[PDB]
DNA sequence: TTTTTTTTTTTTGAGCGACTGCACTACAACGTTGTAGTGCAGTCGCTCTTTTTT
């Protein structure tokens, strides 16, 4: 429950940043398909990049 | 209120891949997929305006600027060069900060640069 | 140069004014076009502004000073407003009136007030702002709100247990509270048990009746995200931002 | 008789802050302006200060 | 509504989750207690820095009295053992620091288990405390009606 | 250069190589398209810099460079430092055709020593080569350039019986040359109308009536558009200024009110879209399928009143009239602004105002610009000036190629 | 005096202060060895209020 605790922190971290830093939800791209992120789409996101990005950190060294 | 509500944008396409996908296709696509399939299938690229003229002189650098200063910087530093000839090229655009702070900044970027090329050029 | 004025720069022209000698006349002549002054909100009064009102009406016969104001009310210092003005206006002046009845609030929170106010002698730290105890009002000491099992108190005091805690971890666990607390009353409230009693009518707790006072943007925020996660729609009053950058 | 207010003021004063930081921190040698530049990187930050 | 925007108006129930939270003032700019004069102070003085802070903790006293007295029927409390300072566990919590624990603890330093005992000293039959439980059950119910 | 001869170079190659027998292994290396040379090399409307400006070649085997005579020198400059250490770089263009755009010459400067031959060795190997007599240049100046360079003189869709050749070449020649192919017999082809007065005037207008006399009674006999546009394109009108009484809008506000007066075309004044109104794109559109320099004609097939555009496929695309970028009324084209296309019946206007623009070049593109049929309406002062002062442009390449 | 054309983004927090681990000497117990206090270095949380006057 931490480690999935703290993906999610993560993941609300590196979507909205603070108010110094641009986030990755603040663009014109991700807000013509959703207006919040639900926790669906949330569940969908972190499933297509287990599905994709895990190689990039399987291979990394 | 007897209207139909939104419906969702996400809608199934019929899309046949092609023979010859070159790589610089791939490359844009894993650079950004939702992009990549809003300006490459729809063809529908938000076009932003362009940023207005500053009223004052850069003191400080930050954003884009200072990015391709370090770029051509640690390019420059990749092959040895001289860091006063890019500096003086620098100075006579305006881009840099009148002074002594323009080349405090000039002198911490080469110095950031060199320890970067110290580490690239090291196994080149 | 550009010949414009500020809003400081009305309140520095007429101290300036005032300053000089023959403005005193000018002074004169407020006494003879205003011989009387009531003055409400004076914790929010600068040090110009009582300089002024010192330079007309200080000592002079047959003109009148009324300083309505409340020491205990003075959060505008951000602002420009100033509690040692307020001090030296207290010392300056030789009465003082008070107010013994309050009309708003419920006797049981009127008591909490100056049950918790009047622990310590000079709860305020200051010498010249003494705290009181208010007198809550005869036609509203009915006011009850009462819970399904019984009748709710005035001051719930949620301490959150633990030895030491964080920042964030905890305005989290509060805001978990608060919106457990928020859906508990709306659960219960359309349902006929939590209820707001005058007398013996009865009246049913809406979303409306609930707010949550915040002192920051960001727990502000926090505030509105643990709320919406519960399906509670909640507004922002104090959102000031501009509909030019949706 | 007839003057024209303004509400906002904070143009003037960044304004008036950068005039003082043309008119002060431009012709300081090296050893004056590093430490300038370790106290406030430039006018903003002594306008915020 | 914050405490500033909330002066003058009227609530029913008011909930103050983060009336525990303080923050220490750094700048030395204060009153002198004689001349009543505004005094910056460019070099750090400690006397400065105290007289401000003291200046800092009557603001907040100040603004947790505007945010107590804008309840009706109820007001609740957010209390907890909040340390400003960067140690977990160093024995004692800063709440003797911000204005809820200066009325709580009387101005004194003490610790969690002080600060229960302080919060059960005044029990009255308006004033309670409660445990923070961690739980959801159900978000709510729509019930919609036609137009 | 222009997106208007890449789309003429496709199709020409297309209709050519699809003539010539092939293989399975041939026609996959069939080039797919000709590109721009501001698309070729990759250039930006915000900045200047290019994709492959100096580090990254293009990644070619051989370039076609079609219409040198448009390549400016920057331009020019601009390919050459874009291009490897192996590629073969095959230009075309006319020698004597109109200078650059900008500040520069070329196409010009490069052929002006085609005139001298090639070499004695260069002689021998095209003899060995083609297996025929091939003459030899007499000295030695840049055998290089004079190598690499070849002069096209045997045209196959005009011969010696054809005035229109013949004037091409009594153009770089003595103006006494050109009055004197103009003057005797007139090759049946030349037609030439002093311009003087307002009668004059009048007179070339009717001209101009009978010369679009086909295109008129396609238009009012309700025909298809395909055949009023091929009507259309047979007759055209070739002015030099743009404003004025000689000029494009001069001429085009004259016509306007001509088909105003005569019954020959009916126009509102409210509307704008008169139906049977000529219309010409200032800007490229790759998206709609027409460059700069196509002509369309707005008119009623039954929907509404929409503009047809000949594509050069061979069909015809009709587009709304919101749907246009630009447009300009083409009743008269400038001679700079007329050069890729081909008209059956031109007709030169030139101005009794002396003016830089009607010199040697402007004529011998005003006359290669028709393919049968020519008519004038000048002066003779003013067409025995423009022939004497030819448009130099003072280089150092005659200095540098020549050592 | 005339005329040519072009669609690709990129970047972005750092000083303050604790947690943890390794190394080195001081000092007492058994010349040598084990425990404690302090210094240096890599890693990580965190954090930057409130508003209205013609």
């Amino acid at each position: 429950d931490s480690t999935l605790q703290k993906a999610r922190t993560k993941f609300l971290q590196a979507y909205e940043g603070n108010m110094m830093v641009r986030g990755e939800g603040d663009d014109i791209w991700y807000q013509r398909l959703w207006r919040q992120l639900t926790p669906e789409t949330m569940e969908a996101i972190v499933e297509q990049s287990q599905r994709f990005l895990l190689p990039l950190f399987r291979f990394n060294q | 209120q007897a209207g139909k509500a939104h419906s969702e944008f996400v809608q199934p396409l019929p899309f046949t891949l092609p023979e010859t996908v070159p790589l610089e296709t791939l490359q844009r696509f894993w650079a950004h997929p939702v992009r990549a399939f809003f300006q490459m299938r729809l063809q529908v690229n938000f076009r932003t305006e362009d940023s207005e003229i500053p009223d004052t002189e850069p003191f400080i650098l930050e954003g884009l600027s200072r990015y391709q200063i370090n770029q051509q910087l640690l390019n420059a530093l990749v092959e040895q060069d001289d860091a006063e000839r890019l500096f003086r090229r620098f100075r006579a655009a305006g881009d840099l900060p009148y002074g002594a702070f323009g080349e405090i900044f000039w002198e911490t970027q080469c110095q950031e640069m060199q320890q970067l090329a110290d580490r690239v050029i090291a196994c080149r | 140069r550009r010949g414009e004025l500020g809003f400081d720069d009305m309140l520095s022209r007429l101290d300036s004014a005032l300053r000089s000698e023959s403005g005193e006349v000018l002074a004169a002549a407020i006494r003879t076009r205003f011989p009387v002054a009531m003055i409400d909100e004076f914790q929010d009064t600068d040090p110009q502004q009582y300089r002024i009102f010192r330079r007309i009406w200080h000592h002079q016969p047959e003109t009148a000073l009324l300083l309505i104001g409340d020491p205990k009310q003075a959060i505008y210092a951000f602002r420009g407003a100033d509690i040692f003005t307020y001090m030296k206006a207290r010392s300056e002046v030789h009465a003082h009136y008070t107010l013994d009845t309050n009309w708003r609030s419920a006797p049981g929170m009127v008591n909490s007030v100056n049950k918790l106010f009047s622990q310590t002698d000079d709860a305020f730290m200051f010498r010249e702002i003494p705290f009181i105890p208010v007198k809550s009002a005869g036609k509203n000491q009915a006011l009850r709100f009462v819970f399904k099992g019984e009748t709710q108190p005035a001051m719930k005091m949620w301490l959150m247990e633990g030895e030491s805690c964080g920042v964030g971890d905890y305005q989290s666990t509060m805001a978990q509270v608060c919106a457990a607390q928020i859906r508990d009353w709306l659960q219960a409230g359309q349902r006929g048990e939590a209820l707001l009693m005058n007398g013996d009518d009865a009246r049913p707790v809406r979303a409306s009746d609930i707010s949550v006072l915040v002192r920051s943007r960001q727990e502000a925020a926090q505030v509105r995200d643990a709320l919406t996660l519960l399906e509670i729609p909640s507004v922002y009053l104090s959102n000031r931002d501009s509909v030019f950058e949706t | 008789f007839e003057q024209q207010l303004i509400e906002d003021e904070s143009l003037l004063r960044y304004q008036a802050c950068a005039d003082f930081w043309r008119r002060h921190c431009y012709p300081l040698p090296r050893e004056i302006a590093q430490v300038v530049f370790e106290t406030w990187k430039g006018p903003q930050a002594l306008l915020r200060d | 509504v914050t405490i500033h925007k909330s002066k003058g108006l009227e609530y029913p129930l008011v909930w103050l989750p983060f009336i525990t939270n303080f923050r220490v003032q750094e700048q030395a700019f204060y009153h002198d207690r004689h001349s009543f004069e505004a005094v910056l102070d460019l070099n750090a003085a400690p006397e400065s820095v105290d007289l401000a802070e003291a200046e800092r903790l009557a603001e907040d006293l100040r603004l947790l009295y505007v945010a107590l007295t804008r309840s009706v029927w109820h007001c609740s409390l957010g209390v907890a053992p909040l340390v400003r300072r960067r140690g977990d566990k160093k024995g004692d919590t800063d709440v003797h620091q911000s204005a809820l624990g200066r009325l709580l603890q009387k101005g004194e330093p003490q610790d969690a288990a002080g600060l229960r005992t302080c919060i059960e000293a005044l029990c009255d039959d308006d004033i309670a405390w409660q445990t923070a439980q961690t739980g959801d059950n159900q978000p709510w119910q729509v019930n919609d009606v036609s137009t | 250069p222009t997106g208007k001869a890449a789309a003429r170079l496709t199709e020409s190659l297309g209709k050519a190589l699809r003539q010539l027998p092939l293989t399975d292994e041939q026609k996959k290396r069939i080039p797919e398209d000709a590109s721009t040379l501001h698309r070729l090399l990759g250039a930006q409307p915000g900045s200047q810099r290019l994709r492959h400006h100096a580090g990254n070649p293009l990644h070619l085997d051989v370039l076609v460079v079609d219409e040198a005579s448009m390549i400016d020198l920057p331009m020019m400059s601009r390919l050459i430092d874009a291009l490897p250490d192996h590629a073969r770089v095959i230009f075309l263009g006319d020698r004597d055709q109109l200078a650059s755009v900008e500040a520069g010459a070329v196409l010009g400067d490069i052929c002006a020593y085609a005139n001298a031959g090639f070499t004695a060795e260069r002689a021998r190997q095209l003899s060995r080569l083609t297996g025929t007599h091939v003459p030899a240049g007499t000295g030695t100046e840049a055998a290089s350039l004079r190598d690499s360079l070849c002069l096209l003189q045997k045209s196959y869709r005009f011969g010696s019986d054809s005035g229109i050749g013949q004037l091409a070449a009594a153009i770089n020649r003595g103006d006494k040359t050109a009055v004197k192919t103009v003057f005797q017999q007139d090759f049946t082809d030349i037609e030439k109308r002093l311009l003087q007065s307002g009668e004059d005037y009048i007179a070339m207008l009717e001209e101009a009536l009978a010369g679009y006399g086909r295109y008129l009674d396609l238009l009012q006999a309700r025909a298809e558009p395909d055949l009023i546009i091929q009507a259309f394109n047979e007759y055209q009108l070739l002015c030099a200024l743009r404003e004025g009484p000689f000029g494009v809008a001069g001429l085009n506000e004259r016509i306007e009110q001509f088909m105003q007066q005569k019954r020959k075309i009916h126009r509102h004044p409210h509307s704008r879209w008169y139906e049977g109104r000529p219309v010409m794109i200032a800007r490229n559109d790759s998206a709609l399928g027409l460059f700069n320099g196509d002509i369309g004609i707005a008119l009623d097939r039954g929907q509404g009143t929409r503009v047809w555009f000949a594509m050069p496929d061979g069909n015809i695309k009709s587009v709304q009239p919101s749907r246009l970028p630009e447009h300009e009324t083409t009743w008269a084209m400038t001679v700079h602004k007329s050069q890729g296309s081909e008209f059956d019946h031109a007709a030169l206007i030139l101005p009794s105002q002396r003016t830089p623009v009607v010199t040697r070049e402007l004529v011998y593109t005003a006359v290669t610009r028709a393919r049968r049929r020519l008519s004038l309406y000048a002066d003779e002062r003013i067409l025995s000036a423009a022939i004497a002062t030819r448009t130099e442009r003072r280089s150092g390449l005659a200095a540098l190629f020549s050592s």
